[PDB]
Protein backbone atom coordinates (compact mmCIF):
# COMPACT_ATOMS: atom_id res chain seq x y z
CA UNK A 1 0.00 0.00 0.00
CA UNK A 2 2.99 1.90 -0.19
CA UNK A 3 4.21 1.85 -3.45
CA UNK A 4 0.69 2.05 -4.88
CA UNK A 5 -0.74 3.99 -2.85
CA UNK A 6 -3.75 2.38 -1.53
CA UNK A 7 -6.06 3.06 1.74
CA UNK A 8 -5.43 0.69 4.39
CA UNK A 9 -9.00 -0.67 4.79
CA UNK A 10 -8.66 -2.89 1.61
CA UNK A 11 -5.77 -5.10 1.63
CA UNK A 12 -5.88 -7.67 4.50
CA UNK A 13 -5.19 -11.45 4.92
CA UNK A 14 -8.17 -12.02 3.34
CA UNK A 15 -7.08 -11.28 0.06
CA UNK A 16 -3.26 -10.73 0.41
CA UNK A 17 -2.93 -12.99 -2.55
CA UNK A 18 -5.75 -11.70 -4.92
CA UNK A 19 -4.61 -8.18 -4.90
CA UNK A 20 -1.09 -8.49 -5.89
CA UNK A 21 -1.25 -10.27 -9.27
CA UNK A 22 -3.41 -6.86 -9.86
CA UNK A 23 -0.53 -4.56 -9.19
CA UNK A 24 2.12 -6.39 -11.91
CA UNK A 25 -1.32 -6.31 -14.36
CA UNK A 26 -1.47 -2.41 -13.12
CA UNK A 27 2.34 -1.12 -13.32
CA UNK A 28 4.53 -4.00 -14.41
CA UNK A 29 7.66 -1.47 -14.04
CA UNK A 30 6.68 -0.52 -11.02
CA UNK A 31 6.02 -3.66 -9.22
CA UNK A 32 9.62 -5.13 -10.17
CA UNK A 33 11.00 -3.18 -7.38
CA UNK A 34 9.38 -3.84 -4.21
CA UNK A 35 10.09 -7.12 -2.38
CA UNK A 36 7.85 -9.48 -0.43
CA UNK A 37 8.76 -11.41 2.48
CA UNK A 38 8.01 -15.56 1.94
CA UNK A 39 7.06 -16.50 5.30
CA UNK A 40 4.20 -19.24 6.91
CA UNK A 41 4.48 -21.36 9.94
CA UNK A 42 6.08 -24.36 10.51
CA UNK A 43 9.05 -22.08 9.76
CA UNK A 44 8.38 -19.74 12.78
CA UNK A 45 7.47 -23.11 15.00
CA UNK A 46 10.58 -24.73 13.98
CA UNK A 47 13.62 -22.70 14.77
CA UNK A 48 17.03 -22.73 17.16
CA UNK A 49 15.38 -23.41 20.89
CA UNK A 50 18.90 -24.88 21.54
CA UNK A 51 20.55 -24.85 25.05
CA UNK A 52 19.83 -21.77 27.48
CA UNK A 53 17.89 -20.55 24.70
CA UNK A 54 14.30 -21.10 25.54
CA UNK A 55 14.30 -19.74 29.52
CA UNK A 56 16.30 -16.51 28.11
CA UNK A 57 15.04 -15.89 24.63
CA UNK A 58 11.47 -16.98 24.21
CA UNK A 59 10.08 -16.73 27.43
CA UNK A 60 11.76 -13.24 28.72
CA UNK A 61 10.72 -11.66 24.85
CA UNK A 62 6.75 -13.15 25.42
CA UNK A 63 6.60 -11.71 29.02
CA UNK A 64 7.34 -7.98 27.61
CA UNK A 65 4.31 -8.70 25.78
CA UNK A 66 1.98 -9.53 29.17
CA UNK A 67 0.73 -6.34 31.25
CA UNK A 68 1.91 -6.26 34.74
CA UNK A 69 5.39 -8.02 33.09
CA UNK A 70 7.83 -7.22 35.85
CA UNK A 71 5.28 -9.66 37.63
CA UNK A 72 5.59 -12.22 35.51
CA UNK B 1 20.12 14.61 -27.68
CA UNK B 2 17.54 13.17 -26.37
CA UNK B 3 14.41 12.91 -28.47
CA UNK B 4 11.01 12.81 -26.35
CA UNK B 5 9.97 13.65 -22.48
CA UNK B 6 9.44 12.41 -19.44
CA UNK B 7 6.08 12.98 -18.03
CA UNK B 8 7.02 12.86 -14.39
CA UNK B 9 9.58 15.65 -14.35
CA UNK B 10 8.10 19.15 -12.61
CA UNK B 11 9.68 22.37 -12.00
CA UNK B 12 8.79 21.90 -8.51
CA UNK B 13 9.44 18.44 -7.61
CA UNK B 14 12.77 18.41 -6.11
CA UNK B 15 11.87 21.31 -3.01
CA UNK B 16 8.16 18.91 -2.28
CA UNK B 17 8.10 17.00 0.62
CA UNK B 18 5.79 13.73 0.71
CA UNK B 19 3.78 13.25 3.65
CA UNK B 20 2.00 9.83 4.37
CA UNK B 21 -1.44 9.87 7.02
CA UNK B 22 -2.03 6.66 8.28
CA UNK B 23 -5.48 7.16 10.36
CA UNK B 24 -6.82 3.78 10.79
CA UNK B 25 -3.09 3.09 12.44
CA UNK B 26 -3.48 5.63 14.99
CA UNK B 27 -6.57 5.91 15.98
CA UNK B 28 -8.61 2.65 14.37
CA UNK B 29 -12.85 2.03 14.67
CA UNK B 30 -13.04 5.80 15.98
CA UNK B 31 -10.89 7.84 13.26
CA UNK B 32 -12.42 10.73 11.84
CA UNK B 33 -12.55 11.02 7.41
CA UNK B 34 -10.36 12.91 5.60
CA UNK B 35 -12.38 15.37 3.91
CA UNK B 36 -10.74 18.83 2.60
CA UNK B 37 -11.50 20.20 6.00
CA UNK B 38 -8.54 18.64 6.78
CA UNK B 39 -6.75 19.72 4.29
CA UNK B 40 -6.83 23.09 4.91
CA UNK B 41 -6.44 22.30 8.94
CA UNK B 42 -2.80 21.15 7.50
CA UNK B 43 -2.15 24.04 5.31
CA UNK B 44 -2.54 26.19 8.28
CA UNK B 45 -0.75 24.17 10.47
CA UNK B 46 2.11 24.26 7.92
CA UNK B 47 1.79 28.09 7.53
CA UNK B 48 2.01 27.81 11.55
CA UNK B 49 5.23 26.59 11.60
CA UNK B 50 7.24 28.66 8.68
CA UNK B 51 6.08 31.41 10.75
CA UNK B 52 7.43 30.12 14.46
CA UNK B 53 10.52 29.64 12.41
CA UNK B 54 11.64 32.80 10.97
CA UNK B 55 10.75 34.35 13.33
CA UNK B 56 12.61 32.53 16.32
CA UNK B 57 15.55 31.54 14.06
CA UNK B 58 15.98 34.16 11.50
CA UNK B 59 14.00 37.26 13.35
CA UNK B 60 11.83 38.36 10.73
CA UNK B 61 8.01 38.40 10.84
CA UNK B 62 6.82 36.88 7.47
CA UNK B 63 2.89 36.37 6.94
CA UNK B 64 2.55 32.89 5.98
CA UNK B 65 -1.24 31.86 4.96
CA UNK B 66 -2.64 29.04 4.14
CA UNK B 67 -2.55 29.79 0.48
CA UNK B 68 1.17 29.75 0.43
CA UNK B 69 1.20 25.47 0.41
CA UNK B 70 1.16 23.83 -2.66
CA UNK B 71 -0.48 20.80 -2.21
CA UNK B 72 -0.14 18.34 -5.34
CA UNK B 73 -0.57 14.86 -6.06
CA UNK B 74 -3.78 13.73 -3.57
CA UNK B 75 -4.46 9.92 -2.91
CA UNK B 76 -6.84 7.37 -1.50
CA UNK B 77 -3.95 6.24 0.85
CA UNK B 78 -3.95 9.40 1.95
CA UNK B 79 -0.26 10.99 0.49
CA UNK B 80 0.68 14.41 -1.25
CA UNK B 81 3.63 16.54 -1.82
CA UNK B 82 3.50 19.97 -1.01
CA UNK B 83 6.12 23.06 -1.13
CA UNK B 84 5.82 26.29 0.38
CA UNK B 85 6.25 29.58 -1.20
CA UNK B 86 6.86 33.22 -0.15
CA UNK B 87 3.59 35.47 0.70
CA UNK B 88 2.61 36.90 -2.60
CA UNK B 89 5.99 36.31 -4.22
CA UNK B 90 4.82 33.31 -6.36
CA UNK B 91 8.46 32.76 -8.19
CA UNK B 92 10.05 32.55 -4.96
CA UNK B 93 10.33 29.11 -3.24
CA UNK B 94 11.64 28.56 -0.04
CA UNK B 95 14.08 25.82 0.25
CA UNK B 96 13.81 21.95 1.05
CA UNK B 97 16.29 22.12 3.84
CA UNK B 98 14.69 24.86 5.53
CA UNK B 99 10.83 23.58 5.32
CA UNK B 100 12.76 20.47 7.17
CA UNK B 101 13.94 22.81 9.91
CA UNK B 102 10.56 24.61 10.28
CA UNK B 103 9.05 21.16 10.78
CA UNK B 104 11.25 19.54 13.25
CA UNK B 105 10.91 22.72 15.08
CA UNK B 106 7.04 22.01 15.36
CA UNK B 107 6.54 18.32 15.25
CA UNK B 108 5.10 18.04 18.19
CA UNK B 109 2.13 20.54 17.68
CA UNK B 110 1.20 19.52 14.50
CA UNK B 111 0.68 15.89 15.49
CA UNK B 112 -1.46 16.77 18.90
CA UNK B 113 -3.58 19.01 15.98
CA UNK B 114 -4.61 15.84 14.58
CA UNK B 115 -4.30 13.01 16.83
CA UNK B 116 -0.97 11.42 14.97
CA UNK B 117 2.38 10.13 16.62
CA UNK B 118 5.21 9.75 14.32
CA UNK B 119 4.27 6.81 13.08
CA UNK B 120 1.05 7.77 11.59
CA UNK B 121 2.15 10.97 10.23
CA UNK B 122 5.09 10.85 7.95
CA UNK B 123 6.99 13.24 6.35
CA UNK B 124 9.33 11.49 4.22
CA UNK B 125 12.96 11.96 4.32
CA UNK B 126 12.79 14.06 7.90
CA UNK B 127 13.17 11.30 10.62
CA UNK B 128 12.67 11.35 14.48
CA UNK B 129 16.05 10.97 16.12
CA UNK B 130 16.52 12.04 20.27
CA UNK B 131 15.61 10.25 23.04
CA UNK B 132 18.56 8.92 25.10
CA UNK B 133 16.93 6.28 28.09
CA UNK B 134 18.22 5.90 31.75
CA UNK B 135 17.20 6.66 35.36
CA UNK B 136 18.66 3.84 37.47
CA UNK C 1 29.43 -28.55 38.32
CA UNK C 2 27.81 -26.78 34.81
CA UNK C 3 24.23 -27.10 36.63
CA UNK C 4 24.51 -24.83 39.46
CA UNK C 5 26.15 -22.45 36.65
CA UNK C 6 22.78 -22.18 35.38
CA UNK C 7 21.32 -21.52 38.54
CA UNK C 8 23.20 -18.16 38.78
CA UNK C 9 22.71 -17.30 35.05
CA UNK C 10 18.57 -17.38 36.86
CA UNK C 11 19.65 -15.48 39.35
CA UNK C 12 21.26 -12.81 37.73
CA UNK C 13 17.62 -12.74 35.75
CA UNK C 14 15.90 -12.28 39.10
CA UNK C 15 18.21 -9.73 40.11
CA UNK C 16 17.91 -7.99 37.06
CA UNK C 17 13.60 -7.78 37.22
CA UNK C 18 11.87 -5.25 39.91
CA UNK C 19 11.58 -2.40 36.96
CA UNK C 20 9.14 -1.56 35.11
CA UNK C 21 10.93 -1.02 31.61
CA UNK C 22 12.60 -4.13 31.61
CA UNK C 23 16.05 -4.30 30.74
CA UNK C 24 15.95 -6.95 27.66
CA UNK C 25 12.86 -4.77 26.18
CA UNK C 26 14.95 -2.03 24.33
CA UNK C 27 18.06 -1.05 22.93
CA UNK C 28 20.37 1.05 23.91
CA UNK C 29 21.76 3.94 21.88
CA UNK C 30 25.08 4.90 20.38
CA UNK C 31 27.82 7.02 21.05
CA UNK C 32 26.42 9.85 18.86
CA UNK C 33 22.53 9.27 20.34
CA UNK C 34 20.78 9.06 16.98
CA UNK C 35 20.17 4.91 16.17
CA UNK C 36 20.33 2.00 18.27
CA UNK C 37 23.49 -0.39 18.14
CA UNK C 38 24.31 -2.02 15.19
CA UNK C 39 24.06 -5.61 16.49
CA UNK C 40 20.70 -4.77 18.36
CA UNK C 41 19.12 -3.54 15.19
CA UNK C 42 19.90 -6.82 13.33
CA UNK C 43 19.16 -9.62 16.00
CA UNK C 44 16.71 -9.05 18.59
CA UNK C 45 16.47 -6.67 21.65
CA UNK C 46 16.28 -9.83 23.82
CA UNK C 47 19.61 -11.31 21.77
CA UNK C 48 21.49 -8.14 23.00
CA UNK C 49 20.70 -8.99 26.92
CA UNK C 50 21.61 -12.57 26.20
CA UNK C 51 25.28 -12.23 24.38
CA UNK C 52 26.17 -9.32 25.00
CA UNK C 53 25.18 -7.79 27.73
CA UNK C 54 24.97 -11.21 30.44
CA UNK C 55 27.69 -13.41 28.35
CA UNK C 56 29.71 -10.90 26.55
CA UNK C 57 30.48 -13.62 24.60
CA UNK C 58 33.22 -14.25 22.07
CA UNK C 59 33.79 -15.45 18.41
CA UNK C 60 34.86 -18.97 19.04
CA UNK C 61 36.04 -21.40 22.06
CA UNK C 62 40.06 -20.97 21.61
CA UNK C 63 39.72 -17.13 22.84
CA UNK C 64 38.79 -16.69 25.71
CA UNK C 65 38.51 -13.20 27.95
CA UNK C 66 38.95 -12.45 31.93
CA UNK C 67 36.97 -13.04 34.86
CA UNK C 68 33.32 -11.12 33.67
CA UNK C 69 33.08 -9.74 37.43
CA UNK C 70 29.17 -9.00 37.79
CA UNK C 71 28.85 -13.28 36.82
CA UNK C 72 31.14 -13.91 39.69
C1 LIG D 1 10.63 37.05 -6.01
O1 LIG D 1 11.62 36.05 -5.81
C2 LIG D 1 12.67 36.05 -6.79
C3 LIG D 1 13.58 34.90 -6.44
O2 LIG D 1 12.91 33.65 -6.56
C4 LIG D 1 13.38 37.40 -6.82
O3 LIG D 1 14.30 37.39 -7.91
C5 LIG D 1 15.58 37.89 -7.49
O4 LIG D 1 15.69 39.28 -7.81
C6 LIG D 1 16.94 39.88 -7.43
C7 LIG D 1 16.83 41.35 -7.78
O5 LIG D 1 15.55 41.64 -8.33
C8 LIG D 1 18.09 39.18 -8.15
O6 LIG D 1 19.33 39.73 -7.71
C9 LIG D 1 18.05 37.69 -7.87
O7 LIG D 1 19.04 37.02 -8.63
C10 LIG D 1 16.68 37.11 -8.20
N1 LIG D 1 16.62 35.69 -7.86
C11 LIG D 1 16.51 34.72 -8.77
C12 LIG D 1 16.47 33.33 -8.24
O8 LIG D 1 16.45 34.97 -9.97
C13 LIG D 1 12.37 38.53 -7.01
O9 LIG D 1 12.99 39.80 -6.88
C14 LIG D 1 11.26 38.42 -5.96
N2 LIG D 1 10.27 39.46 -6.16
C15 LIG D 1 9.91 40.30 -5.18
C16 LIG D 1 8.86 41.31 -5.54
O10 LIG D 1 10.41 40.25 -4.06
C1 LIG E 1 -10.93 -1.38 -1.39
O1 LIG E 1 -11.15 -0.72 -2.66
C2 LIG E 1 -11.48 -1.59 -3.75
C3 LIG E 1 -11.60 -0.72 -4.98
O2 LIG E 1 -12.39 0.43 -4.72
C4 LIG E 1 -12.76 -2.36 -3.43
O3 LIG E 1 -13.04 -3.27 -4.49
C5 LIG E 1 -12.60 -3.11 -2.12
O4 LIG E 1 -13.83 -3.75 -1.77
C6 LIG E 1 -12.19 -2.16 -1.00
N1 LIG E 1 -11.98 -2.89 0.25
C7 LIG E 1 -12.78 -2.81 1.32
C8 LIG E 1 -13.97 -1.90 1.21
O5 LIG E 1 -12.56 -3.46 2.34
C1 LIG F 1 3.73 -10.19 -12.38
O1 LIG F 1 4.49 -11.00 -11.45
C2 LIG F 1 3.98 -12.33 -11.27
C3 LIG F 1 4.86 -13.00 -10.23
O2 LIG F 1 4.91 -12.24 -9.03
C4 LIG F 1 3.97 -13.07 -12.60
O3 LIG F 1 3.40 -14.37 -12.42
C5 LIG F 1 3.16 -12.29 -13.63
O4 LIG F 1 3.24 -12.93 -14.90
C6 LIG F 1 3.69 -10.86 -13.75
N1 LIG F 1 2.89 -10.09 -14.69
C7 LIG F 1 3.41 -9.44 -15.73
C8 LIG F 1 2.43 -8.70 -16.59
O5 LIG F 1 4.61 -9.45 -15.97
C1 LIG G 1 30.21 9.98 17.68
O1 LIG G 1 30.43 10.86 18.81
C2 LIG G 1 31.72 10.72 19.41
C3 LIG G 1 31.75 11.65 20.60
O2 LIG G 1 31.81 10.92 21.83
C4 LIG G 1 32.82 11.03 18.39
O3 LIG G 1 34.09 10.77 18.98
C5 LIG G 1 32.65 10.19 17.13
O4 LIG G 1 33.58 10.60 16.14
C6 LIG G 1 31.23 10.31 16.58
N1 LIG G 1 31.05 9.45 15.43
C7 LIG G 1 30.69 9.91 14.22
C8 LIG G 1 30.55 8.88 13.14
O5 LIG G 1 30.50 11.10 14.02
C1 LIG H 1 33.18 -7.22 27.59
O1 LIG H 1 32.75 -5.99 28.21
C2 LIG H 1 33.82 -5.08 28.47
C3 LIG H 1 33.22 -3.90 29.20
O2 LIG H 1 32.10 -4.29 29.98
C4 LIG H 1 34.51 -4.69 27.16
O3 LIG H 1 35.63 -3.86 27.45
C5 LIG H 1 34.97 -5.93 26.40
O4 LIG H 1 35.48 -5.56 25.13
C6 LIG H 1 33.81 -6.91 26.22
N1 LIG H 1 34.26 -8.12 25.56
C7 LIG H 1 33.98 -8.39 24.28
C8 LIG H 1 34.52 -9.69 23.75
O5 LIG H 1 33.32 -7.63 23.58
Amino acid sequence: INGFDLPEGNVTQENFVDMQQRCNASDPAAYAQLVFQTCDINAFLSEAVEGTGLAFIVFTEAITKMPLSPLW
Amino acid sequence: SFVGWSTDWSPYADQSIKVRISLKSALGDKAYEWNDNEMYLFRSSVAYAMRQYFLKVKNQMILFGEEDVRVANLKPRISFNFFVTAPKNVSDIIPRTEVEKAIRMSRSRINDAFRLNDNSLEFLGIQPTLGPPNQP
Amino acid sequence: LYYNTIISWIMWYLFNSFQEPLPWSDCPLNENQTGYVDECARSSPVDYFWYRETLNISTSISDSGSIQWWML
